């Protein structure tokens, strides 16, 4: 085949995105409720919303650099 | 040899230099200008750190200021005007006698060799001051201690291994997206456009900076714990 | 490049727009820093400062505890020396009545004394005159009286 | 092949736009049922609004850089 | 494969309705539930619902602008 | 091959119908929701759930267009 | 290519219906909570459910029609 | 692509049966737990829940029926 | 191309299969909430419990049976 | 095609686990949350919560044995 | 490929930075730290000046009341002092304004009494009056011997 | 009982006796020159006098206790009355003759299809004629299976549903048909476009939800055909009446939903 | 073709952990929440979790073994 | 051929990284509405968010693992 | 299969089964049901009379009762009004018959007036014994009185 | 064909396990609907009966309230005339005593008016006897005689 590398490079960049995004949603969803529930737990919450966001960006990081190492 | 990351990274390696040595020129209570800035950001970020863990806050704090106050340089680097148009040549402005048109100002993050530096410093750090007051026990997969702990013991130390490997990487990525999105605004309309994405760009620098301190730190309090 | 060279300046001048903005509430968030380390430095002066003049503040205290003192003994000093003239009018005013209550009472004695001699030289004329005097007339017949009584029946 | 790009470049930005879209919209729903449940916070919560949605935002932009790099 | 064109233009429209077809939904449902548990911060919150279906509008436009591009 | 502009507008309605089903699906959930915790408030909320649910809808119908051109 | 316009009507019913399926599903439920928390409320919430839910069958029925033309 | 009607007959079935399975899923879930907190109504709603099962259930259903259309033409 | 009809069962049941497996999981997660929040109302919660796992699992019966035909 | 079975294979396992990889996890969430919420009722929430993951590990294995029969 | 020597030297670049940023910043933290955290020290000054201030307070309110009792240990005593002085002159002279007298009146009484007892012309006056009362209207007939008429006032 | 589960019995023939699918859409008995009877006519009719038998029996000799066939006909009735009432308490009376109607013909349709005999018998694996070069056409075919009978009744709902909501309300029907400002003439269209959908959809529903259970019930005879098809054809049975009850909820309710 | 067997192993892998990958995060958050709602219920739950999580880690190593299999 | 290895490191790094991320983002919000909800047992669910969130990093990193054999 | 033909024939067939059906079930069976209802409000209605029509009795019972004891009240009363004028009257004439008696009462003491018309029967015949005939001896020596014996007063 | 023999086989199955599984509870539901069916129009019978009973009492307590008040009007007339002539006997035997009581009060002011008139004639003859004895005295009866008698004791 031709050209396949292209839509390789394509859909390892799009499909890392599809999970992480809602994974990160969901974190900042919760952590925002969280803080509003009890303003006072935002200095030990955003502190663990954050670390988690990385946890869940690095997966979809995973992609992009797949895809610059298939792309490029 | 070297490259031209290399002299971006010397820049910001200059301004930050030169912006502490203003600072400490005149110390004196009631700070106000760039030293009560730079006051202000140290505390800040003490007392960030010390929201995890309070114990280390005060011995890897340098380490810690010192990636923050480079990364975050580093990729405002590149949203400045001249960045990715100065060309050093060994279409391309510099179409007669082609060299591709070589940017001069590459911003020190979108590399892979300056990034991986402070994933692997960071990956001794862990290693080293997490096994300072734990023994055998900083990195022990626990086998079979609660019914086979090992299983779980052991894919967790290959996420141990791969997590500077994602935060440098997720630095990277994040300023040559940032760059190659910048470069591809200004092709699409060259005024007016990217507007959205210059602004975009700096605020995403400057949080991918801050998280890279606090993930590290994130990972040395779940290492020393 | 001339797209190059517009795309940067674009970028700067969107910089700029933004900058400005963002460092406005930076610069308020600075002007606050800024004010509270002045208050908090400016405490802390005048607690030494309070500190250093306690000392004048013993002293002040001392010397105004001794000035009181003194007015206010002179103040009882003026209380006795009107005690003083309080006793001694009650103590004249006690002489007064002695020498008027007694004095006069001892008048009154005398003028008691002068009317009982009085009673006494009367009630002593009419014996003289029961005695002698009655005496003058048995001598003188002493028989007009009786007759008298026997002529009015 | 003589279209293979032309099917990568819109893998790339529909499987890049999947994720984030849903993302996005996680967060501004909860910002929101949170501002609604406490109004006192707006601007303490909004702050981890839009710096969570651009941790969304930038996955998109990812895919959409490489469709950008493909098409053309 | 000779509509290969074609069928990636139908592809970037169809992925690229996905997310924010369900992000929009979200958003909107948040912003409602919000509005009916208090209705005294009816403009506080339709300015952010609002914002965030500009966002997930953003990213489906810029699918609709890739199609466009590829039926182009 | 041949019949690729067949398989286009299939893609393009299924995948078009994918998400805005969803986002019609939470929207008329959330407004329903708010009605039910909250009758006073309809008169103005459904409105809010309308000028939405369209704007999701103005996605699926995106598809149905190049439902209709592939297939014109 | 043999045989593509089968896989074609496969991919509209097919893709057509993960969509409208949950969205019919989040909307009948909610109503169903919605009608339990307040059972006074009944029959004039149905009334935006069923709305909702033609919307939703007409977003499937679009991908029927499209696969039923494509066998036509 | 002498066989490939056989993965449209799959694609058919398969693809069409996920969104409705999830659709009976939170349709079965939202009535009980609204019976469990309301068990006053359960008689009552009963019979919305019943509807709109059956519709998700009718997409699965638009996907079988395609599927043995595409089998049998 | 032989061989494809492997390909077409193993299409067949696992698309048929990840629609009810979350079906039947979310049925009954809501079911034993439900006789969590209390168990007075317990046979009348199960009945219709199982009359939605019938349903769903009898939709993966549809899938299955479908598959086994390609494979007989 | 000398290697189509073992995509079928593949499909087969991988495939049919998301339904049954989801539909657990929720099962188990509902029951230690209704657990947590009412200790005494451990044995009536836990007997369903193995019911329901029976019943999706039955479509999990039936996945599994039929790729099994795709490569076995 | 990556290559080592450049990983090399900016891991060395990163060490020279950390370490001229925290040489550079060690002087900023020692600063920032006697600015803010050395006001414990300050705090307890404050106390150490509330206390001073009722400390010396005590003793001026101490000595507020010694000079009250001071003073009316005085008052007392000049009161007693004016008690005795006044005492001591309402005795002596006081007898001599009201026992004195109470004879000496009584004194006089005797001297003027025997005076006018030796008024034998007052005794000579009387008892000749008494002629013509109740008892011999003439004037005289007896010739007024005075044998026994002259022996009166025995007193 | 205990434990005697043997299924021995299941393996009787499991693919050898019966043939391997044998399933069509819609096919023609004639009988007739001019109109082609089918066999699903034949079925809508064998229904259609049976429900008038019903009916008859019911009401023969109507007494004020009710006893017997009286008595589930009176519970049957008053039951879809409360519940088209707790719909619409106004439109009740006069939508009933046909609504009911639908839901016992539809019923009973769908009951037909699961009796014997339904693809067995074929008046016209080898089976009897099927062996024989000419086809064997199925006799009694469920009325709900053919696409002539669901439509049928889906364009009569559609037109009661039409000359109901034109009959209230006013002629107006500005909500859909088009609407001057704001949101609501972008709302119409597409609301416009869901009611021409509405019937579409309940042909369908019905036409699929019958026919799919019927071919699952051949195909499942075609393997393993003794005793593993009980549950499936109590599916089938609950799902004809669920289809039965749904279309006559679906009709009112979009009836209502067009009043309002 | 002849790279099938890499694509075989990689959506052995790939797709045998999209439902377990949701379904442990889903356990792993309702026994958290249920331990925050409720401390002292954490022990047995800890357990009935761990049961979930192992279950469904099971049918994401069914999919690793392929990998083992067609990749080795 | 000549390029299904690049598809087969794709696939994996895609589809291997969409239930983890989704996974983590559910951990990390129950997780941190636990921490809302009481503070005090922060100790008692950081662990067990972690241990999940090593389970599902355990299951991407694996996939990125098979995608980079593939690779090299 | 989707020929017009046998789709007007069945929905014609079907329409006739609609028109059967109402003229068979769905007239008489609803009005079995609503008879019934109607049946059940008219008990209701029933009960409802039955109290009212009690209570209405036992006051119509209690007002003839009622009505009863005030007309014979009014019948006793002008018996005893007649009573009151007839025993008033008859004191009356007890009262005139008794100043009747007490007239001939005094016609009588006039009739003893008459009566003492006896001075020569005894008065005369007596006086001679009240004499010196009473006194001893009764010797009336010129003692006597030959016109003071029909003197008297 | 062996697909009919198994239909009926399996028909048959399903039918034997619903008449084991489903014909009790439905049987149960319609014997309780036809109960409390006949149930009611038992008590909707009962209540009419029970009104027409209410209505007959409702008469029968008319009529009864008609005669109690009839035999009560006649003896309040009985009584009253019955009243009427106890009184009237009761003044004339009134009237007849107080006659007699005025006719013994006349019989007896006659005997004391006869006992008066004696005792005046008792009176006048002793005046005229002291009269006739002081005339008698004055011109014979001064005697020695009537000295010699009260001297002679």
């Amino acid at each position: 085949m031709e050209g396949l590398n292209l839509v390789a490079t394509a859909l390892a960049v799009g499909l890392g995105a599809i999970g992480p995004g809602v994974g990160i949603g969901i974190i900042v969803s919760g952590a925002v409720q969280a803080i509003g529930r009890n303003p006072e737990i935002e200095n030990r919450v955003v502190t663990y919303m954050f670390i988690g966001i990385a946890f869940t960006e690095a997966l979809a990081i995973f992609g992009l650099v797949i895809a610059f190492l298939i792309g490029f | 040899p070297i490259t031209n990351s290399f002299v971006v990274a010397i820049i910001i390696d200059i301004f930050v230099i030169a912006l502490a040595v203003a600072a400490t020129r005149n110390l004196q209570m009631v700070p106000r200008g760039l030293q009560n800035v730079m006051e202000f950001i140290l505390e800040s970020l003490y007392n960030l750190f010390r929201n995890i863990n309070a114990k280390y806050v005060a011995t890897a704090f340098p380490l810690v200021a010192t990636i923050f106050l480079f990364v975050l340089f580093g990729n405002w680097f590149g949203l400045l005007p001249g960045v990715g148009s100065i060309g050093v040549c060994h279409h391309d402005t510099c179409a007669a006698q082609g060299k591709k048109l070589v940017p001069l100002f590459r911003a020190p993050a979108a590399d892979l060799n300056f990034t991986f530096a402070i994933a692997v410093i960071s990956f001794v750090f862990i290693e080293y001051w997490g096994f300072r007051a734990l023994g055998p026990g900083y990195l022990k997969k626990f086998f079979n201690t609660n019914g086979i702990m090992s299983f779980v013991g052991i894919i967790e130390f290959i996420s141990e291994l791969v997590k500077p490997f994602a935060l440098a990487f997720r630095l990277f990525g994040n300023i040559f997206a940032g760059e190659v999105l910048l470069v591809v605004m200004a092709f699409l309309v060259p005024l007016l456009l990217p507007l959205p994405f210059y602004g975009f760009e700096v605020f995403v620098g400057f949080i991918q900076a801050l998280i890279f301190a606090l993930l590290t730190y994130a990972f040395l309090n779940i290492a020393v714990t | 490049p001339t797209l190059f060279i517009a795309q940067l300046i674009n970028f700067l001048l969107l910089i700029f727009i933004l900058r400005a903005l963002l460092y406005r509430p930076v610069m308020n968030l600075l002007n606050e820093r800024t004010r509270r380390i002045e208050e908090s430095v400016r405490d802390a002066e005048k607690v030494r400062e309070q500190l250093a003049n306690a000392r004048r503040d013993y002293e002040a205290e001392i010397a105004r505890a001794r000035q009181e003192a003194a007015k206010i003994v002179a103040q009882a000093q003026e209380r006795a020396k009107q005690q003083e003239a309080e006793i001694i009018a009650q103590a004249r005013r006690e002489a007064e009545r002695l020498k008027e209550e007694a004095r006069a009472q001892a008048e009154q004695e005398r003028i008691r004394m002068l009317s009982e001699a009085k009673s006494q030289i009367a009630d002593l004329v009419t014996l003289t005159a029961s005695r002698v005097l009655g005496a003058e007339l048995q001598a003188r017949g002493h028989d007009a009286l009786i007759a008298e009584s026997l002529a009015a029946l």
